């Protein structure tokens, strides 16, 4: 929920996810996310609804989108030896989806 | 003279378009309403609603457009500690007594939680009596008891703990 | 221009106020208190009385109505009223205001539902202070000199927020010239000044809907009502709705709004900064007394805390002794010696700990309850807001002379116990940051709960390893105690009956299946002795209002003073103590000196004793001997 | 109520900076990127005002896109109070 | 669709839907007030 | 995370969250009652380990909830096999579908009838049972606490009498019986046993 400075109001925007609600959302560089985008990765991926309690507003927008990823293994390179789990960063709730 | 005076009241509400039917690099558009008298705190933030209302115009040779509000039809929204009917038809209230009557209602609210789901025989009916809940009790020296019952699933993945916690918010009345 | 309906308003009124003759009586004990201030001269209590609108409503319905829903032809001719009786009554050689108390019915209501149809109606609204302006003086008269002639002038000014009903505008025009062209100087200390400040009342948090803006209501004080709240205190302003301004109906959106205020009270609620005064009536004292009369009267009153609650007797008398709390002393040359004690459970899971926290939170007369991470050092002590830079009072500024209920104190941060080491030991917060060098002043007592660190008190390891805490913070705490969860099959079984008695606990006038309803409990600040259910089943236990009427009275009339008895005593105690290793659970220190004379003072408070004995001092020596040796005789 | 006219191939192209002054008051094809859209908004083309002395509303006028007839004496009532724009009166056209 | 909305729809009845993400405090509008003249001292009564 | 962790102790057994921000002070109300569902400290628990360690919470957050279920997901063909043919047919298979199943909306209905109509209360003969099986099951645990130099991962607190207690309160609401029920008390036992003091027993 974010106020542009020139016309000063409220605007709700959702996410790559809730824009993408009928279609999908390509996430470059998947391994280098924030937190906070890796919690709304993990919530529109489970719930397919990502809701917003900011600023008043308290809704569940809804996101229903397949998301195609692009990641790097740690270490610019994958190590086969390693299972998934040691060669991306992602977590077994992340990838399990 | 304001001792004598009448008055009536007024509130603005902002409407945006719904953000995910919205062109993917642009700002959504917003535009500004008005209501009054018994439409006044009809909605919340957030509310999905739809409108009837007289589109209009205001000036601040362009103009700022905006909608005087004739009817609020609010959809079905999250429902809350305030958000709740809390009042039972009456033939609502004999099918419930009814159904509390039924030998077998652990055994179907067993089966009712959860259908899809099988096995966890003994979880869909703990998920049952968390439902219902305790009782909620106040001593006298104002010591309280816990009136809710907590509980926890632990267990390897995919052992549909997800899908049965969304079940459980799907059912209860708050979550 | 006398008028009919204004002089039969004033004598109903009049007939009112003869027929309820406790107003009179209160006018005239006003009128007395003052002539007797004056009269020991060769405070002022101010011009203003509480009507109970329910016997105004009995008296006269009509009436009653008419204040009610049109309050600006209403009020005035009963403040005309009330001032003549008050100037009958006063025949020894400014007007009287009035004030309301009682049921509101549909006007009682809060800031988010004062809608337009309220307007110009006496309203009740009830919410917490967020802002409140600078108490201003108003000038409605200035007397003028001129030097020539030798006479004074004086002007009168009005403005519509100092009436009810709308007078004709005249502007305000300072008088800088006599009638003749004479210059004047203005006459400060003879023109008349009156206090102004506008409150802003917010939705209180309790009721407000979680997740939505809140909505605010401002309310005009003046006079005596001036500064009579602090802000985030819970408030219940009652005054008339009025609306000024025109409102943008005359060429330059709506009307601007206020609630003109009559009255205003302080609302006691759970963990705020307002205090709950109990009145304590002749029977109430009377009572107290007698019941301090009691031998065991210390186990009486400490065994009615948390009935609840089973055993954790010693942490109980602890809790009382807190309450009641130690004397303070100031010595001539400044210096200050603490006169509260803390108190610190570290205990396993499921001991209580907590519960008596929550208790001690819902009994004393000031206590706010924090958690430890939630509210970090910033909560605690005070903050600066950099908004010019004005001090915002943290948990311990505005509990002062109250309790700091603090739970998962272990869990909090190690800067936030560095903040609080200061606070719990000098009872001084210090500043001097950022260009603004005060020392707020937080003399408050704190409790706290912590679990072991190893999730359990392991008695394989030294208490220092379970404890996890560091020596100074320990030496802040007056009573240090540890509570084990250990399985024994009497204690777990007389546990279970108490619990299950507990449960199987029906109220007085509820169903067998009906499901009890909470209250939110916002005591107004300003039967019997004895409870009839005891859960543990004769010592007698105490009607826990009857409890904190029984603090209230020992805090305020007795202030104890050491005696050589209990010097000798608490020497002899704290040597052996301090001299003798046998692994204690803290360390000893001066504090624990001063802990033994706290307790000794606390004790002689519950007695309602003016000095201390050598009971209380033995008392106070066995109880810190529990807390520490964890044995008693 | 009117047709407007669409012209199409204009042979001289001309790109954001070349722009200068010569090509004022003269039609020009230029090419770009879209930025951003200020949305719709309606704007005034058969404006109605009304005089207080009137009553009633005046006859519509005209207005294009130079700037509005702010009419500060009456036709009717030559009174100095005609300073009012009916809304459902004028005709509107959409502005972006 | 909000985005359609026309300068045709201007003092119509128009059906729409979208999200409600702000709402401004209650103002007090007038309905009918009694005004006075400050030299005639005349009593009237406007109707909005 | 750690400081929503600090607030979720309280919220869950005191049903309260306590705020003392700079200038705002207010203890909120929070009478839920939460369901968790978590994975243990690995990606799979192996009883290979200790199986305390296994555990990832602490004593006092496994003391709050009333139960916890722990479910393995064993490597039986035919449970395999039934579960994969139960998804089919749910997954637009249409083997499903009365009388035996409660539509959401009406259970729903009925769930908050039930809350706000009745309250039941224990009757005094369930309480001599309460208390005899609350002081074996201590007795039992202290029994694996000798036997195990590791005190027990799930704890048994009085806590868990209360859970019961509500448990059996909860069946009797249920049942919109004003008075508990002995068959309600052996039910909770029953749903208590299945549910803890077999996390319990699985570890040491
Ligand atoms: N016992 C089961 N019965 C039916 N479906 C199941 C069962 N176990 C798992 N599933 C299926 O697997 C998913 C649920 O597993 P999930 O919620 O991801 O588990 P976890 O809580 O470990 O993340 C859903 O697609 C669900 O249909
Ligand atoms: N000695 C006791 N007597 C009565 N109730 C008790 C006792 N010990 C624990 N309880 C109950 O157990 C629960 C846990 O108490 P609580 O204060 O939350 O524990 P903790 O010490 O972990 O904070 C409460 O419902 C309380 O009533
Ligand atoms: F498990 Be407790 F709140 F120390
Ligand atoms: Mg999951
Ligand atoms: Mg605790
Ligand atoms: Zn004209």
């Amino acid at each position: 929920v974010r106020k542009d400075p020139i016309t000063k109001e409220w605007t709700l925007e959702g996410g790559a996810l809730v824009l993408a609600d009928k279609g999908v959302c390509l996430i470059d560089e998947f391994d280098k996310m924030n937190d906070q985008d890796r919690t709304s990765i993990h919530e529109a991926m489970e719930q397919q609804s990502i809701s917003i309690s900011k600023a008043g507003i308290v809704t569940t927008l809804q996101a229903r989108c397949s998301i195609i990823a692009a990641a790097n293994p740690n270490g610019g390179r994958y190590n086969s030896t390693l299972p998934l789990a040691q060669n991306v960063s992602l977590t077994e709730p992340i990838l399990s989806r | 003279i304001h001792e004598s005076s009448k008055f009536i009241d007024q509130q603005f509400l902002k409407l945006q378009e719904i953000p995910e039917l919205v062109p993917v690099g642009e700002m959504p558009r917003n535009l500004t309403m008005t209501c009054d008298r018994y439409l006044t705190n009809k909605v919340i933030p957030g509310t999905r609603v739809t409108i009837v209302g007289i589109y209009s115009i205001y000036n601040s040779a362009i103009r700022t457009p905006y909608i005087k509000i004739l009817g609020i039809q609010s959809d079905v929204e999250t429902s809350s500690i305030w958000n709740s009917v809390t009042m039972f038809t009456e033939e609502e209230e004999e099918e419930f007594l009814q159904l509390s009557r039924n030998p077998k209602l652990y055994e179907i609210l067993t089966n009712s939680i959860a259908p899809s789901i099988f096995g966890n025989e003994d979880i869909k009916k703990a998920i049952v009596c968390l439902l219902m809940g305790g009782s909620k009790k106040i001593l006298p020296d104002g010591m309280r008891l816990r009136g809710d019952i907590n509980v926890l699933l632990l267990g390897d993945p995919g052992t549909a703990k997800s899908q049965l916690l969304k079940f459980v918010e799907k059912v209860s009345p708050i979550a | 221009a006398p008028d009919a309906v204004f002089g039969d308003r004033v004598r109903r009124f009049q007939e009112f106020l003869d027929t309820f003759t406790s107003y009179r009586d209160s006018v005239r004990s006003i009128q007395v208190y003052n002539s007797n201030n004056a009269a020991n001269y060769n405070n002022i209590l101010p011009h203003r009385i509480i009507i109970s609108l329910d016997d105004l409503r009995e008296f006269d319905r009509s009436f009653w109505s008419g204040i009610l829903v049109e309050p600006a032809y209403f009020i005035p001719p009963a403040e005309k009223a009330l001032t003549d009786l008050a100037d009958s009554m006063d025949d020894v050689p400014h007007p009287w205001k009035l004030s309301f108390k009682g049921s509101f019915g549909a006007h009682a209501l809060s800031p988010r539902t004062l809608t337009a149809q309220h307007l110009n109606k006496l309203v009740s609204v009830e919410g917490i202070v967020t802002k409140t302006s600078l108490v201003r003086p108003k000038l409605i008269r200035s007397v003028h000199y001129a030097a020539k002639t030798g006479r004074f002038h004086y002007r009168d000014y009005t403005d519509a927020t100092t009436t009810l009903t709308t007078r004709i505008p005249t502007p305000a025009i300072y008088p800088t010239e006599d009638t003749e062209g004479n210059k004047l100087t203005t006459e400060y200390g003879y023109s008349t000044f009156i206090d102004h400040q506008r409150i802003t009342v917010q939705e209180m948090p309790e009721m407000a809907p979680a997740g939505q803006l809140p909505r605010s209501i401002d309310v005009i004080l003046d006079d005596d009502l001036v500064d009579k709240t602090k802000p985030g205190d819970r408030v219940n302003v009652v005054g008339v709705f009025k609306s000024l301004g025109a409102g943008g109906m005359n060429q330059s959106i709506g009307f601007k709004t206020l609630i003109l205020g009559n009255t205003v009270y302080p609302l006691h609620a759970r963990s705020t900064g307002v205090a709950a005064r109990q009145m304590l009536t002749d029977f109430d004292i009377r009572n107290i007394n007698k019941l301090s009369k009691k031998k065991d009267i210390f186990d009486i009153l400490s065994q009615s805390l948390a009935p609840s609650i089973y055993g954790h007797d010693h942490i109980k008398k602890a809790i009382l002794l807190m309450l009641m709390g130690g004397v303070e002393k100031n010595l001539e040359n400044g210096s200050h010696l603490r006169g509260d004690i803390n108190i610190l459970m570290v205990g396993d899971p499921s001991t209580a700990k907590s519960q008596l926290l929550r208790f001690v939170l819902n009994t004393a007369s000031l206590a706010i309850a924090t958690t430890g991470r939630g509210s970090s050092g910033v909560g605690l002590t005070a903050a600066v807001t950099t908004d010019e830079r004005r001090l915002e009072a943290g948990a311990m500024v505005l509990a002062d002379r109250g309790v700091v209920c603090i739970d998962e104190f272990d869990k909090m941060t190690d800067v936030d116990r560095v903040a609080i080491h200061e606070v719990m030991e000098q009872q001084t917060v210090t500043i001097a940051k950022a260009g603004i060098h005060t020392t707020l002043n937080a003399r408050c007592s704190v409790i706290a709960a912590a679990n072991p660190v190893f999730g359990q008190y392991d008695v394989n390891r030294d208490p220092h390893q379970n404890i996890a805490l560091p020596d100074s913070l320990l030496s802040r705490f007056d009573l240090l105690f540890v509570v084990t969860d250990d399985i024994n099959e009497i204690r777990d079984r007389s546990i279970s009956e108490h619990v299950l008695r507990t449960h199987r606990y029906l109220p007085p006038g509820y169903l067998e299946g009906e499901p009890v309803r909470e209250r939110l409990n916002l005591s107004l600040a300003v039967d019997h002795v004895f409870e009839k259910f005891n859960p543990l089943l004769i010592p007698k236990l105490v009607t826990i209002p009857f409890l904190r009427k029984y603090v209230q009275y020992a805090k305020e009339r007795v202030i104890p003073q050491l005696t050589q008895e209990a010097i000798n005593v608490i020497v002899k105690n704290y040597t052996d103590l301090r001299n003798d290793d046998n692994t204690k659970k803290s360390p000893i220190t001066a504090r624990t000196l001063e802990t033994l004379i706290r307790l000794a003072t606390a004790h002689a408070k519950v007695r309602l004793s003016k000095t201390v004995n050598k009971v209380d001092a033995k008392v106070a020596a066995n109880l810190l001997r529990f807390a520490l040796l964890g044995e008693d005789i | 109520s009117e047709i407007h006219v669409r012209i199409s191939d204009f042979p001289t192209i001309y790109s954001l900076r070349e722009l200068r002054e010569s090509n004022l008051s003269s039609l020009v094809r230029v090419t770009g990127v879209v930025t951003r859209r200020t949305g719709v908004f309606p704007q005034l083309k058969y404006v109605k005002f009304n005089c207080l002395k009137c009553g009633s509303i005046l006859g519509p006028f005209f207005q294009d896109s130079n700037e509005e007839i702010r009419i500060s004496f009456c036709t009717n009532c030559k009174s100095k109070g005609p300073f009012r724009v009916n809304g459902e009166k004028t005709v509107y056209r959409n502005y972006q | 669709p909000l985005r359609d909305l026309d300068s045709e729809h201007v003092s119509k009845i128009v059906r729409l839907s979208g999200i409600i993400i702000s709402t401004s405090v209650l103002s007090s509008r007038a309905t009918y007030l009694s005004i006075m003249c400050r030299n005639c001292r005349h009593t009237t009564s406007i109707t909005i | 995370r750690d400081e929503d962790r600090v607030a979720i102790h309280e919220a869950m057994e005191q049903q309260t969250i306590s705020i003392a921000k700079a200038g705002i002070t207010t203890v909120l109300n929070s009478r839920t009652s939460v369901l968790a569902a978590a994975n243990p400290i690995y990606g799979r628990y192996d009883d290979l380990k200790s199986p305390g360690d296994n555990i990832d919470f602490q004593t006092t957050i496994l003391s709050r909830f009333d139960m916890i279920f722990i479910v393995k997901d064993d490597h039986n063909e035919e449970r395999d096999i039934s579960i994969a043919n139960h998804v089919i047919n749910i997954h637009t298979g249409n083997a499903n579908a009365n009388g035996s199943e409660i539509s959401i909306e009406k259970m729903k209905r009925y769930i908050t009838y039930c809350r706000l109509k009745c309250a039941p209360r224990l009757s005094p003969q369930a309480a001599e049972k309460l208390s005899s099986n609350f002081v074996t099951i201590r007795k039992q645990l202290l029994i694996n606490e000798l036997e195990s130099t590791e005190r027990s991962s799930i704890p048994i607190t009085i806590r868990q009498l209360e859970a019961i207690i509500r448990i059996t309160e909860s069946l009797a609401k249920l049942e919109l019986s004003p008075i508990a029920q002995e068959r309600h008390v052996d039910e909770a036992i029953r749903l208590f046993q299945a549910s803890t003091m077999d996390a319990a027993s699985q570890d040491p």
